[PDB]
């Protein structure tokens, strides 16, 4: 009966616990958030290669 | 969706404050095997009447129901803390900084110097709170180093005195958090760690070997049965064990002749 | 004792590879313990995944991430493989901000790579942490432990 | 800072350590010498082996 000495819960059951989700990782913030904020620049920027200003004010003549 | 976000932010906090004001450790209350009671009365598997493949499905029952206590007391734990939580949490007011963004105005446009700004708020998130002071040698420093040994004439190891200096000032190197250097700040590494997990690793290994040398040694024929197979010859009563090996065992015991 | 001839982080083999033929050799499929340790060996897997990741960057995709399960990397030595690439990163960190489509993005990956070429910008949890790696050792040598205290009872 | 002058005390006894050996201004290549202190140190351990 030494096994029923042993701890009944397993190294699994703890790691899934302790490390019940993945973490997310600190730089995959900035990346999301230039990333969008990369289409921000696209829409209202006079030097960009799209830009809305063409779109929105159409002409003056 | 706004207010549910700030009412979590400030749960996680109260979570923080509870737990730094209890001053009890991190994995102490994540760890199920701190909840589980060593001290069971550890029913004996001789009292109840068990055959050959019945053994070992008592304890795996004994261990599943000893598991599932632990889980629930866990949870049972959980439950209550967070019932202080969501109490500690309601009567608090919140106050968090608001997501830094470029700045724009209904009839303005925004300007690049504007984004890079609010990109450095992002970069700066990214540098940890506390941090190494990881000396890098500077340029002029190396080459001033490395002008000095060519003048006495070590020219031919200028450059191996550099990475002795580089390394010698790495293993000394400070912490710093804010800026400002944390006195009395002590830290293991993963490296040492590791270390010791491999020493400690390898003394119950060889006690572990020492243990069966033993028995191999007195009585060299417990080989014949696989420890995986162990289990399945045991019974409730000596009579009722399966007889696979018994005679087997006898025979082998009489040693080679 | 066949595959436990040799200690649990002295093999060659990966840990959840060792961790396999282990389990197969203590226990029968059908056990309760060896449907835990094949999850156990899962987890240590998926470990061992992100570990690699973390690391390609330097090594290439040959990290070779037993030779850094058995011994990972001194904080000295992390500085000086930064510092060894550091180079080749500020040269291919120019190249990727060139052929960024837009000055915006320029100006990001080279904000994003300046974070990162410095060696004391490296997250260490050991340091933000100390008392969370310091459980976490204790977490190993606290399953060390329970086998010791079987074998001091036999 | 708090330890910036012993780091100067190891630079220096590593350079001396490999301390070159120069004639007329110009480094001699290929050569060997042997320190008293060296020389003592044999002495000493080829008598204690002798006396034992």
């Amino acid at each position: 009966d030494r096994v029923l000495s042993l701890p009944a819960v397993s190294k699994n059951q703890v790691l899934e616990n302790v490390f019940h989700t993945a973490p997310k990782a600190p730089v995959e913030h900035l990346e999301k958030m230039v990333s969008a904020n990369s289409k921000v620049y696209d829409a209202l920027n006079l030097q960009s290669k799209r830009v809305l200003i063409w779109q929105v004010k159409p002409a003056l003549f | 969706k706004k207010q549910a976000t700030e009412n979590l932010m400030k749960l996680l906090q109260a979570y923080k404050d509870i737990g730094d004001a209890k001053s009890e450790p991190l994995l102490k209350n994540h760890n199920p095997r701190t909840f589980e009671d060593r001290d069971y009365p550890v029913p004996d598997f001789r009292t109840q009447n068990l055959k050959a493949g019945d053994v070992p499905k008592f304890f795996d029952t004994v261990i599943s129901t000893r598991a599932s206590a632990a889980i629930a007391s866990k949870d049972k734990f959980w439950a209550g803390r967070k019932t202080e939580a969501e109490a500690a949490s309601a009567k608090a007011s919140a106050a968090f900084p608001r997501v830094a963004v470029p700045e724009w105005k209904k009839g303005k446009t925004v300007s690049i110097e504007n984004l890079n700004t609010v990109t450095d708020k992002y970069a700066a998130a990214l540098v940890p709170k506390r941090k190494l002071a990881l000396p890098v040698l500077p340029e002029g420093v190396k080459k001033a180093v490395e002008d000095f040994a060519a003048s006495v004439g070590q020219a031919k190891n200028a450059s191996e005195v550099s990475e002795l200096l580089a390394k010698s000032l790495a293993e000394k190197a400070v912490v710093t958090e804010g800026g400002k250097v944390v006195e009395g700040f002590s830290y293991v590494s993963k490296a040492v760690a590791a270390k010791v997990i491999a020493t400690r690793r390898a003394e119950v290994h060889e006690r572990l070997l020492k243990l069966w040398a033993k028995r191999l040694l007195v009585s060299p024929e417990l080989a014949i049965v696989p420890l995986n197979e162990f289990d399945a010859q045991l019974a409730s009563k000596f009579e009722g064990i399966s007889p696979k090996y018994q005679e087997l065992l006898s025979a082998v015991a009489q040693g080679n002749k | 004792l066949g595959p436990q001839m040799e200690a649990l982080g002295a093999s060659d083999l990966l840990l959840s590879e060792q961790i396999r033929v282990i389990t197969e050799h203590r226990y029968t499929p059908d056990r309760l313990q060896y449907k835990e340790g094949m999850k156990l060996a899962d987890k240590i897997a998926a470990q061992e995944a992100a570990l690699k990741e973390e690391l390609k960057v330097i090594y290439g995709d040959n990290v070779d991430v037993k030779h850094f399960q058995a011994s990972p990397r001194t904080p000295v030595q992390q500085l000086f493989d930064s510092l060894k690439n550091a180079a080749a990163n500020k040269e291919r960190a120019a190249k990727e901000a060139a052929a960024a489509a837009s000055p915006y993005l320029a100006y990001a990956v080279t904000k994003k790579q300046e974070v990162q070429a410095d060696p004391s910008n490296i997250p260490f949890d050991e340091v933000l942490y100390p008392q969370l790696s310091e459980e976490l050792l204790e977490l190993e040598l606290s399953d060390i432990r329970e086998d010791e205290i079987a074998l001091e009872k036999a």
